[PDB]
């Protein structure tokens, strides 16, 4: 949100997310895109990056 | 020119869809869609997050009356928990589980250290008599790597202090045969016993002494302040103690025959807080009539039974009046059940009468704990990740490092996933709130 | 609020199946058709008894 | 010997007192399984 | 004959690349600074 109204003709991609509810909430925010992908680069928290 | 949704509406429009993104636990845990699962066959998907790690409590139920400020159990292995590992366990807000594979009376002496540790004490010095020569005195100082020995007159740990002898007494002593009667000191300032450790380390600032024995009633040696240790102010906010006796809380396991009801009396005697009764398959005609003598002989002991994989074991030993089970069953064997499916159905059924569960197998990674909690597991045991580690009896250094990093790992995790304490982690699991994925055997290698 | 211990074996009468699956529900051909041996284990029951009083006829 | 007496701890653990008794349980539903992913049988 | 003159920090740093009994240039050794805090 600070990006937005401080840098008005700067793109934002926010991340990382895997979820449909990660996503929605960031772009509620305001993100002009998004990079999926978690635990792909064994751990607890992550998704088959297909999915 | 293509038109699409408003932003603004993202968040309403997630009221469009049917079910969450990912599978509930239910879901999950389906025998058969998706038969027994492991650990590592799934994950946990992340959820929001408004608050640092820092804030994450991680308070877990070790028993109905017990309660840990975290969720990790040391093995009763003979490769893992004795009365060292089971001290610096309950230091770090865990606990340890002494091993059986000795003697009842080696296994009572070790309860006995555990609730006798007193955190920055020497509770075990090393000691010398006085009929042995500056030659023994220094053969020890090499082998042990300090000279501050105190002198009793039988020359044992636990007996009448005659003197001190140290490093500076003995540095430019000509005659190795000379005894250590005539060099020692005999007027030894010493503490009483219960002194606390601010009283003990202002002494040694006043008379500017290296050591501070500490001596009963009858004069007997009971432990010793050592200057330097205090030094490195090590600090325990989170020990696991007892409610009435603020000592130290220890665990021990026994077997379930009969030679093992005398056992558990010494170790009751002992102090002992918690037994953990040692099977591979619990749900017997022997092991519930273990429960019950227990329950009704030892009225302030606390029972784990196990282990069990299924909700008609956990039901069972339940029934005969079991403060907490232990789950795991072979985590090539014909009996058994993978554990991450033993954890789910026996804790979905258990946790409803307020019995908390181990999960005891297959534990290695902090990933491990962390869905093994999430299936409904209060706590979670570790075996070979501790082996090799200082305080066991390879060279993965001391658990002081370890255990910390293993919570704060835990922390982070809760984080990702939303939730600030294990408590609500449970809640937003069984309400549907946390979701969880499936994990092809490509994905995993992923 | 927690369930009383003493109504535990009770409480099993709620759930429509026991535990895990039945034979026949483990070796259906539609589902998951194909096994063998180490696909699967048998679960633990009650123990009330030695195991030299077990029969092998 | 070990054979037979691995046996006999085996239909314990299951809770049955001989091999007629383990064919009656599992074709009336009492004995239970559970199938193994791959994941399982390497743990 | 090492020595050293007039802080406690850099007497351990040099007891470590050594020895700690220096004549300050008038003595100092271990035992005085073993467990001092400042
Ligand atoms: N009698 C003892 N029994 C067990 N551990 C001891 C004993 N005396 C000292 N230690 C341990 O030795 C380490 C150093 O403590 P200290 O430095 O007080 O020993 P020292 O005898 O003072 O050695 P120095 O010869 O360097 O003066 C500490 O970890 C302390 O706990
Ligand atoms: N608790 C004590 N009460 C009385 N005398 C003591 C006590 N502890 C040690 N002493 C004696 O006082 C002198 C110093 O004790 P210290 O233990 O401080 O020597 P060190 O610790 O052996 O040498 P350093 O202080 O250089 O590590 C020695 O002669 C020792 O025998
Ligand atoms: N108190 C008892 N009285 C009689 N028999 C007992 C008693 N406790 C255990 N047993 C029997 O002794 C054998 C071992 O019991 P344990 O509790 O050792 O199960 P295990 O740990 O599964 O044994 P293993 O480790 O060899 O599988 C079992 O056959 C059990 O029924
Ligand atoms: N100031 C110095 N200059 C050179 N060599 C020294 C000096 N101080 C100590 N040494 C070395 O250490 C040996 C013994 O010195 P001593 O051990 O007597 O003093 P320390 O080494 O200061 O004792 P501690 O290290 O136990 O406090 C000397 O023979 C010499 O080899
Ligand atoms: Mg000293």
């Amino acid at each position: 949100k600070w990006i937005k109204e401080t840098f008005p003709d700067l793109q934002v991609i926010a991340g990382n997310v895997v979820t449909r509810e990660q996503a929605a909430s960031l772009i509620h925010a305001g993100a002009d895109g998004l990079r999926i992908g978690m635990g792909s680069g064994v751990m607890a928290c992550g998704r088959p990056q297909g999915t | 020119h293509m038109t699409y949704r408003d932003a603004a509406t993202a968040l309403e429009h997630l009221a469009t869809y049917a079910e969450k993104d990912g599978l509930s636990v239910e879901q999950l845990m389906d025998s058969k869609t998706r038969g027994g699962l492991t650990y590592n066959d799934f994950l946990v998907l992340p959820g929001k997050i408004d608050f640092p790690s820092s804030e994450v409590v991680l308070s877990s139920r070790l028993t109905k009356k017990i309660t840990l400020n975290a969720p990790f159990v040391s093995s009763p292995m003979d490769t893992v928990t004795e009365a060292d590992m089971a001290i610096h366990m309950a230091l770090l807000g865990g606990i340890g589980i002494i091993h059986h594979n000795c003697t009842a009376e080696e296994q009572a002496e070790m309860v006995r250290r555990v609730k006798k540790y007193e955190n920055g004490f020497i509770n075990a010095p090393v000691v010398v008599g006085p009929d042995a020569t500056v030659a023994d005195v220094r053969r020890m100082k090499n082998e042990f790597g300090f000279a501050g020995f105190p002198v009793t007159d039988d020359g044992k740990p636990t007996g009448k202090l005659q003197g001190i002898i140290t490093s500076r007494d003995i540095q430019f002593v000509e005659d190795e045969t000379l005894l250590v009667s005539e060099i020692m000191t005999k007027d030894v300032i010493t503490g009483k016993q219960g002194i606390n450790l601010e009283e003990a380390n202002q002494i040694l600032k006043n008379t500017k002494k290296g050591k501070l024995p500490i001596v009963d009633e009858a004069g007997c040696l009971v432990s010793m302040l050592s200057r330097t240790d205090l030094m490195k102010n090590q600090s325990y906010p989170l020990a696991s103690k007892s409610a009435d006796t603020k000592q130290l809380l220890c665990g021990a396991a026994i077997g379930t025959i009969d030679a093992d009801r005398q056992r558990l009396a010494m170790l009751v005697e002992a102090g002992l807080d918690v037994v953990v009764l040692d099977s591979s398959q619990g749900n017997s005609v022997f092991q519930i009539n273990m429960i019950k003598w227990i329950k009704e002989t030892f009225p302030d002991l606390q029972v784990i039974a196990g282990n069990v994989v299924t909700r008609e074991q956990a039901a069972s030993l339940i029934h005969a009046g079991a403060d907490g089970l232990r789950i795991g069953m072979g985590s090539v064997m014909a009996c058994g059940r993978p554990q991450g499916t033993a954890v789910y159905n026996v804790t979905q059924f258990a946790n409803q009468f307020g019995v908390p569960c181990i999960a005891d197998g297959g534990v290695q990674n902090i990933g491990h704990i962390t869905k093994a909690i999430a299936l409904g597991a209060s706590t979670v045991m570790m075996g070979g990740m501790l082996a090799g580690t200082t305080e066991s009896p390879i060279d993965k250094g001391s658990i002081k490092k370890y255990i910390p990093y293993l919570y704060n790992g835990l922390q982070h995790s809760c984080q990702d996933i939303g939730v600030r304490s294990l408590v609500e982690f449970r809640e937003k699991v069984d309400s549907g709130s946390v979701r969880f994925e499936f994990r092809t055997p490509s994905a995993q290698l992923e």
